[PDB]
This record gives C-alpha cells, sequence and structure tokens, in this order.
C-alpha cells in the first residue's frame, strides 16, 4: 500500500 | 492483474525476459511438465504464444544469450540445452551427473560461455559447441541458487554455502561468505552500485527473511543488514519461505516473491517497504523484469512447501503481467 | 526419500517491532527430517515415485 520502514534486524 | 495465454499445464519454476538487442518484449518460462515456452508480448499486454520446447525432466532454469538469438535451459535430466529461435532447433551443450539448477550467460570483453550450477556439487563452463566443459569449478555442495553479473557471480549452496567468484580472464573463486542468514538458501540477486558496477547482493531463505550484504563496505555491521519480509499477520505468525528475488534494472530497487502468494517492493538504501500485494490463491513461484523494467512478471504455483498432500494437479497456474515501474521509483 | 512424512509446521519464538510473538514455520524443509534437501529436491523425489 504505502510506505513502510523495514523491519530490520 | 492480467493473465498470459496458454500458461503451463504444470507448477512454473522460471522466467526469463528477452535482452534489449531484440526488438519488442519476449518471456520465457520453465515448468514442472518438462516444457519451455515462448510469448510474444505486445505493447497492449497481448500475449502471443511463439514456439515451445521439451526436456525429459523438470526445467528449472532459464536465460538468454546476448545477443537474443539463444535461449538456454536448465532441467532435471542432467543436461541442458541451446535453442536456436530463428530455426526453432535445440540441441544438447552440457552434461551433468545429476539434476541442473541453474543456468547463466557470462558476457566477458575476451571469452563468453554458459554457466550450469547442478546438485552433482559442480559447476561446469560450456562453449556451446563441444561437448567437453571449458572448465570445471568444485563447489562444496548441492547448488541451489546463482546470478552472474561481469565481474561478479554469486552462488548459494545446501548447508548454507555462499561463495562469490570473479570472471575477469576465467572464472576462478574470489571469497567464501560466512552467510548472514541461520536457514535454507533459496534465491540469490546482485545489485549495482551508482557507477553501474556490481557491488553487492541479496539472499532469501525460506524464514522469511532477506539479506543485503555489500562485497566491500566501508562500515559491514551497520551497511550489511537483514530484513523480515513474506509473514502473514497476539497471535502466531506464519512464516513463508522467498522463493524470488529480482531487482529493477532502472530504480536499483527490488522485488520479491514468496509463499505468501504475495509480491512485495523493497527499497534497499532508504530500507523501506514499497508495496505489498494480495494474497493469491497458491504461492508465487518465480519472478523477473523486462530490459528497461516497465513489465514484472511473476507465476502463481505451488512450491511443494507443504509437501504432496497440498498439491492439487487442477488449480490452473497462471502467469501474470504488471505494468508498473513506478511503484518501483524511490522517493 | 520424497515427502512420505506428513507436514507439520515446527513452532517456534521471536519479536517484532516491540513485544514477543510465537511463531509457526510454514515450510516442509524446516522440520528436522527434510532439513537436509531443498524443496525441489523432495519435489522430484515425489515424481518419480509417482507419488504426485
Amino acid at each position: 500500500d504505502e510506505e513502510q520502514p523495514m523491519e530490520i534486524d | 492483474d492480467i493473465e498470459v495465454t496458454s500458461s503451463p499445464d504444470d507448477s512454473i519454476g522460471c522466467l526469463s525476459f528477452s535482452p534489449p538487442t531484440l526488438p519488442g518484449n519476449f518471456l520465457i518460462a520453465g515448468s514442472w511438465a518438462n516444457d519451455v515456452r515462448c510469448w510474444e508480448v505486445q505493447d497492449s499486454g497481448q500475449t502471443i504464444p511463439k514456439a515451445q520446447q521439451m526436456h525429459t525432466g523438470p526445467v528449472l532454469d532459464v536465460c538468454w544469450s546476448d545477443d537474443g538469438s539463444k535461449v538456454f535451459t536448465a532441467s532435471c535430466d542432467k543436461t541442458a540445452k541451446m535453442w536456436d529461435l530463428s530455426s526453432n532447433q535445440a540441441i544438447q551443450i552440457a552434461q551433468h551427473d545429476a539434476p541442473v539448477k541453474t543456468i547463466h550467460w557470462i558476457k566477458a570483453p575476451n571469452y563468453s560461455c554458459v554457466m550450469t550450477g547442478s546438485w552433482d556439487k559442480t559447476l561446469k563452463f560450456w562453449d556451446t559447441r563441444s561437448s567437453n566443459p571449458m572448465m570445471v569449478l568444485q563447489l562444496p555442495e548441492r547448488c541451489y541458487c546463482a546470478d552472474v553479473i561481469y565481474p561478479m557471480a554469486v552462488v548459494a549452496t545446501a548447508e548454507r554455502g555462499l561463495i562469490v567468484y570473479q570472471l575477469e580472464n576465467q572464472p576462478s573463486e574470489f571469497r567464501r561468505i560466512e552467510s548472514p542468514l541461520k536457514h535454507q538458501h533459496r534465491c540469490v540477486a546482485i545489485f549495482k552500485d551508482k557507477q553501474n558496477k556490481p557491488t553487492g547482493f541479496a539472499l532469501g531463505s525460506i524464514e522469511g527473511r532477506v539479506a543485503i550484504h555489500y562485497i566491500n563496505p566501508p562500515n559491514p555491521a551497520k551497511d550489511n543488514f537483514t530484513f523480515k519480509c513474506h509473514r502473514s499477520n497476539s497471535a502466531p505468525q506464519d512464516i513463508y519461505a522467498v522463493n524470488g528475488i529480482a531487482f529493477h534494472p532502472v530504480h536499483g530497487t527490488l522485488a520479491t516473491v514468496g509463499s505468501d502468494g504475495r509480491f512485495s517492493f523493497w527499497d534497499k538504501d532508504a530500507r523501506t517497504k514499497l508495496k505489498t500485494s494480495e494474497q493469491l490463491d497458491q504461492p508465487i513461484s518465480a519472478c523477473c523484469f523486462n530490459h528497461n523494467g516497465n513489465i514484472f512478471a511473476y507465476a502463481s504455483s505451488y512450491d511443494w512447501s507443504k509437501g504432496h498432500e497440498f498439491y492439487n494437479p487442477q488449480k490452473k497456474n497462471y502467469i501474470f503481467l504488471r505494468n508498473a515501474a513506478e511503484e518501483l521509483k524511490p522517493r | 526419500t520424497g515427502t512420505t512424512i506428513k507436514f507439520n509446521p515446527p513452532t517456534g519464538t521471536d519479536t517484532m517491532v516491540s513485544t514477543n510473538i510465537s511463531t509457526k514455520h510454514q515450510c516442509i524443509t524446516a522440520m528436522k527430517e527434510y532439513e537436509s534437501k531443498s524443496l525441489e529436491e523432495l519435489r522430484l523425489e515425489d515424481y518419480q515415485a509417482n507419488r504426485k
């Protein structure tokens, strides 16, 4: 959909 | 999304668009019915079945030659063929001792060959005209996925093997890398820098996790990262496998397809999720882009992710085309 | 040799961002019995044994 920040480790 | 006319009868495992040296756009697809098929794609999206060839085993990978005259195939019958398209003739150019998983065309300033990665733990190079491989390289395990962008090649093996090769003058190992993922390797793709030179690669596992790895970053502890993806979700989160990963050829951003039946677009520089699609009726098995990145293809097929009990031989296998390169444009 | 053992999604744990969650793994090669082969390998064996 719209931009979301990455789920990074 | 728009379907492709006359799709194969079984599950699709690989896709490959035509090089820029050809006018128009053409799509190749390999299926578990041991067949290779071709479609001329019109500007309107109408697809025209052009030709077809067959193996005695399921086709696992396909690619094009640089000038656009040949199409290479990799099958589970321990062989690999070259398919001249103007004459519609397919002869054998490669032989292995086990199914062939990967196939790539290497255009060096000094040589040109076909690379084959197989489950016989080897990596052979063919000149398309001689029955002997001009070079054989050893892999420490079965080959699972690969990618080639001169002068760099990356191969992922079983037991989480990861090797990078140099291609100048002749192929050879550059470095063996400790994998940044702790699960089964599945797909890989190489990305380039601002000066159009190969700089790193993206590794995907079966654990809904994709790693970004640069060859020589200034600060690898902060530059190289790993992110979650393709996980449908107080309640348990289902972890699905990454079945394919490819980069947009113009915007440098990447796409991913997984066993969750969805495909997502990602930006690794800004570290953000651009889009995520709807849940298809069955997982998405393969994907690729066209030469200018204006067509994104992805195939909806079963991937044996849940075993043979979940294989429905009557569910229709679809190939979809999305004319959206701007969904991958960064901000 | 082949997917003769029935599928059973292995369980695990993880965090998500900031809380603690549980996980089910929906891949057959994530189980201990199939951790040594890939999906294409298991699928190819079920084909040659006519277990489609």
